[PDB]
RNA sequence: GCGGCCCCCUGGACGAAGACUGACGCUCAGGUGCGAAAGCGUGGGGAGCAAACAGGAUUAGAUACCCUGGUAGUCCACGCCGUAAACGAUGUCGACUUGGAGGUUGUGCCCUUGAGGCGUGGCUUCCGGAGCUAACGCGUUAAGUCGACCGCCUGGGGAGUACGGCCGCAAGGUUAAAACUCAAAUGAAUUGACGGGGGCCCGCACAAGCGGUGGAGCAUGUGGUUUAAUUCGAUGCAACGCG
């Protein structure tokens, strides 16, 4: 439809839920999944098995997306961050670099306490 | 045990046919220690089968069991919380024993004619793939991959 | 944080990432509520480091 | 008690020799000052976190642990409060007493070749000799040998409570009893046992399989009940086809 031919996948995996989304440079998003919405609802989705599940269903049908090499930014901790670039990259785009975000908070906004289970 | 490694003796092999397999096929389907019965049983399964597939006497009960045994069992693990069903790795003889024993129950909950007549049927059925014991096979197939993590 | 690899990249492998921390960073910010745990955690191991 | 960086004001400590005063010192009841966190008053600010509070979970119950929110508070200025396991559970000052390995910060001599040799101070961590100690342990930074002064203790509970005095806006703080009751309370260490502590190892313990019991009929024993009597024993595993 409008034939990028280049673009950036954003993961923000954590110890709940993967999240992965393909977006232009230009901050524009075109698609997106989830484990929890790649039927993983319960313990499962923190997997790292239905992370790569849902990098998949998510990078499928590149007809109209067109996005040929497919940069890759991770955030957060995931379930290993590298299961979902090992189904991503073999999708078929083409992987040159990653970045990892992971915002360390320079101190400020003291964290929550802590649980006594 | 947990000590001391294990291991069985080979039985001996099936008379006249000499197939090893088939003798352990008697063995699985032998009920309150009588191999007469179960020899006896198994051949006439065995000629009926040939006799109603056309096919040679040796590898016809042969292609059934290939294509009734798993890859993959689901194994009842917890590490730290409750059971998970973790698919491993099945050995080879432990897969070619599971699908002797599937196929020996399958045939036992039949209620056809008489052993000989199911046993022949569930050979049949499982050579085209639409019995109980294939029906109960792909459950593991389905099952599988499920959780790779843990251990 | 970056991954400049040369041209022959196999399949992709991630043999500079891993070499570096990875998750250094990462684990070692993970963690929450540094007031009155630190005190505590101190040293005294390397005092058992000894022949 | 104090951690981004920069500026202004300002206190203390340590090293080099040199000069100067000439016991001017140590300790300190009462007194004065400082003093975490929480808390209080007035006026601001309020992103995160979070007493109270609300809801959802778990549970026999849960006004708790867990989850979703969330007010005071946490922040700032000026005042008050003066309490902490405010601990090194070890008052300050001075002298003497074998060593070893480190850290941090000065300084002197030298073939100075070097991220080197040889010395001399301040602070600080660990291990250990004599000695001391109930023991654990301390050990030149003493809990060793001595000297000066101060503070405090006299069985456990009642009780750091009551009354009185002083202080505070309040919460409360400080000083501080008696009646009554018990024969103990307590410290260190030893052996064993136990732990929803750790490590290693074994058993048909688990797992992988076969066959069972618990369902039905019957045999037998036991409990219970009834009976003239239903003789007496045996009772988790280790009594119940047992004597
Ligand atoms: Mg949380
Ligand atoms: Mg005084
Ligand atoms: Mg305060
Ligand atoms: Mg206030
Ligand atoms: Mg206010
Ligand atoms: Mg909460
Ligand atoms: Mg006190
Ligand atoms: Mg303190
Ligand atoms: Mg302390
Ligand atoms: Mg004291
Ligand atoms: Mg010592
Ligand atoms: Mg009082
Ligand atoms: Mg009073
Ligand atoms: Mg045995
Ligand atoms: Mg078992
Ligand atoms: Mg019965
Ligand atoms: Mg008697
Ligand atoms: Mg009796
Ligand atoms: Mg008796």
């Amino acid at each position: 439809r409008k034939q990028v031919s280049d673009g950036v996948a954003h993961i923000h995996a954590s110890f709940n839920n993967t999240i992965v989304t393909i977006t232009d440079r230009q901050g524009n998003a075109l698609g997106w999944a989830t484990a929890g919405g790649s039927g993983f609802r319960g313990s499962r989705k923190s997997t790292p098995f239905a992370a790569q599940v849902a990098a998949e269903r998510c990078a499928d049908a590149v007809k109209e997306y067109g996005i040929k090499n497919l940069e890759v930014m991770v955030k957060g901790p995931g379930p290993g961050r590298e299961s979902t670039i090992r189904a991503l990259n073999a999708a078929g785009f083409r992987i040159t670099n990653i970045t990892d975000v992971t915002p360390i908070p320079h101190n400020g906004c003291r964290p929550p306490k802590k649980r006594r289970v | 045990p947990r000590r001391r490694v294990i291991g069985q003796r080979k039985i001996l092999p099936d008379p006249k046919f000499g197939s090893e397999l088939l003798a352990k096929f008697v063995n699985i389907l032998m009920v309150d220690g009588k191999k007469s019965t179960a020899e006896s049983i198994v051949y006439s399964a065995l000629e009926t089968l040939a006799q109603r597939s056309g096919k040679s006497e040796l590898e016809a009960f042969e292609v059934a069991l290939e294509n009734v045994r798993p890859t993959v069992e689901v194994k009842s693990r917890r590490v730290g919380g409750s059971t998970y069903q973790v698919p491993v790795e099945v050995r080879p003889v432990r897969r070619n024993a599971l699908a002797m024993r599937w196929i020996v129950e399958a045939a036992r909950k039949r209620g056809d004619k008489s052993m000989a007549l199911r046993l022949a049927n569930e050979l049949s059925d499982a050579a085209e793939n639409k019995g109980t014991a294939v029906k109960k096979r792909e459950d593991v197939h389905r099952m599988a991959e499920a959780n790779k993590a843990f251990a | 944080i970056k991954v400049r690899e040369n041209e022959p990249f196999d399949v992709a492998l991630r043999r500079f990432k891993r070499s570096c921390e990875k998750a250094g960073v990462l684990a070692e910010v993970r963690r929450r509520e540094f007031y009155e745990k630190p005190t505590t955690e101190r040293k005294r191991a390397k005092a058992s480091a000894v022949k």
